């Protein structure tokens, strides 16, 4: 297990996963977790998807069926307080199913 | 400095109709780095301000648009090139891109080798290549090949009327067929980003590729201008524009695909494609391969 694996490394003091592609972007989008389009709000920080997955840095298989990565091609919204590990972030939360948001982080349901 | 808030600065067209001498490139600002924004990529502004400035052209953006991009991976393993250029691009097209060396990408498509082992039976409408190697500067800057000798049968072959190209070059990595080549359309320059303003990179921008020549051009001669150029105008290093994003995504024109015999075209057609009006090319199912 890849996911339990670097939820430890990180325990153990690691550093984190570096080179994670952050765009450009108005910082005035609808904060949700996922999108085509940087969405990030002024308290977030847009990153691309295929650099923030483990399974595809780490060239290895993904934890779905069909290998279909609902990262790649697509972008990333993360809490500024979180940036400095995006990819842990992903591995450590999810997203709310109907408005779209983080569970814990702009999630109002 | 009114130049400072572009995204970068263009080829006058009078140094382009000079004929000078080649000679080594010297910049004052040469060791200058740009401040960029915290935590962003020299790649990721790189690239965002080369699609600023493409903004301001008369490409055609037709709907399901297909896009190539070579040399997209960078040393870290991830694709910045990529990651911009999805973002700006319409939602819907068809991104692919390649490099020498395996890479994690958000394109559609990811092809891996040399790039002369990539083929196509497709033309496609936008052209964008960041190939470079650090130890081609091997005593005498000739015109060089490898890639270019690539890039060069790409644009004849596979690049549809109408579509366009941006190659990014140096003062030592350069070709002279491809520039002569800027000559086959509507509309070209050579466009040197302000972050990186402090080296001799630049992107030979083709707009509305025409497939016959509407300007001669000696590449040799061309070259030596553009470095005439650079020596002779200092530009600042900025990221401002790195700063105004609204107006970023490439605006959808929906522009019209027709497949069109060679005999079929006229002036009015060139006049359509020299304003980003037509792409000639098939709308059939895109396949691309990467031999082994
Ligand atoms: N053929 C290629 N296919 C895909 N990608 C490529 C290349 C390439 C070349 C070359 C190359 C290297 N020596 C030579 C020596 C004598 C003559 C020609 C030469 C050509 C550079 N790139 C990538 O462009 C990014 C920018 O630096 C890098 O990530 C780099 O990996
Ligand atoms: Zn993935
Ligand atoms: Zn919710």
């Amino acid at each position: 297990d890849a996911a339990k694996a670097y939820k430890d490394y990180l325990a153990s003091g690691g550093q984190p996963i570096t080179n994670c592609v952050k765009m450009l972007c108005t910082h005035t989008g609808t904060g949700q977790a996922i999108t085509v389009t940087p969405e990030a709000n002024m308290d977030q920080e847009s990153f691309g998807g295929a650099s923030c997955c483990l399974y595809c840095r780490c060239h290895i298989d993904h934890p779905n069926p069909k290998g279909f990565c609902d990262l790649k091609g697509k972008y990333v919204q993360i809490p500024t307080t979180c940036a400095n590990d995006p990819v842990g972030f992903t591995l450590k939360n999810t997203v709310c199913t109907v408005c779209g948001m983080w569970k814990g982080y702009g999630c109002s349901c | 400095s009114s130049q400072a808030w572009q995204p970068g600065v263009a080829m006058p067209n009078l140094y382009k109709m000079q004929r000078m001498l080649l000679e080594k490139c010297d910049l004052q600002n040469y060791g200058d780095s740009a401040t960029l924004p915290k935590g962003i990529m020299m790649n990721v502004a790189k690239y965002t301000q080369l699609c600023q400035y493409l903004n301001t052209l008369t490409l055609a953006v037709p709907y399901n648009m297909r896009v190539i991009h070579f040399g997209a991976g960078s040393d870290k393993g991830v694709a910045p090139g990529t990651a911009v250029l999805r973002q700006w691009l319409p939602t819907g097209t068809l991104l692919v891109d390649s490099d020498l060396n395996d890479f994690v990408s958000d394109a559609d498509s990811t092809l891996i080798g040399d790039c002369a082992t990539v083929h196509t039976a497709n033309k496609w409408d936008l052209i964008i290549s960041d190939m470079y190697d650090p130890k081609t500067k091997n005593k005498e800057n000739d015109s060089k090949e490898g890639f270019f000798t690539y890039i060069c049968g790409f644009i004849q072959q596979k690049l549809a009327l109408g579509g366009s190209v941006a190659i990014k070059i140096t003062e030592h990595s350069w070709n002279a067929d491809l520039y002569k080549l800027m000559g086959h359309f509507a509309w070209w320059t050579a466009f040197v980003t302000n972050v990186n303003a402090s080296s001799s990179e630049a992107f030979l921008i083709g707009c509305n590729y025409l497939g016959k020549p509407r300007e001669q051009i000696d590449g040799y001669v061309m070259h030596a201008n553009y470095i005439f150029w650079r020596n002779t105008n200092p530009i600042q290093l900025s990221s401002y524009s790195l700063f105004d994003m609204s107006k970023f995504p490439l605006k959808l024109r929906g522009t019209a695909v027709m497949s069109l015999k060679e005999g079929q075209i006229n002036d009015m057609i060139l006049s359509l494609l020299s304003k980003g009006r037509l792409i000639i090319r098939e709308n059939n199912r895109v396949v691309i391969s990467s031999d082994v």
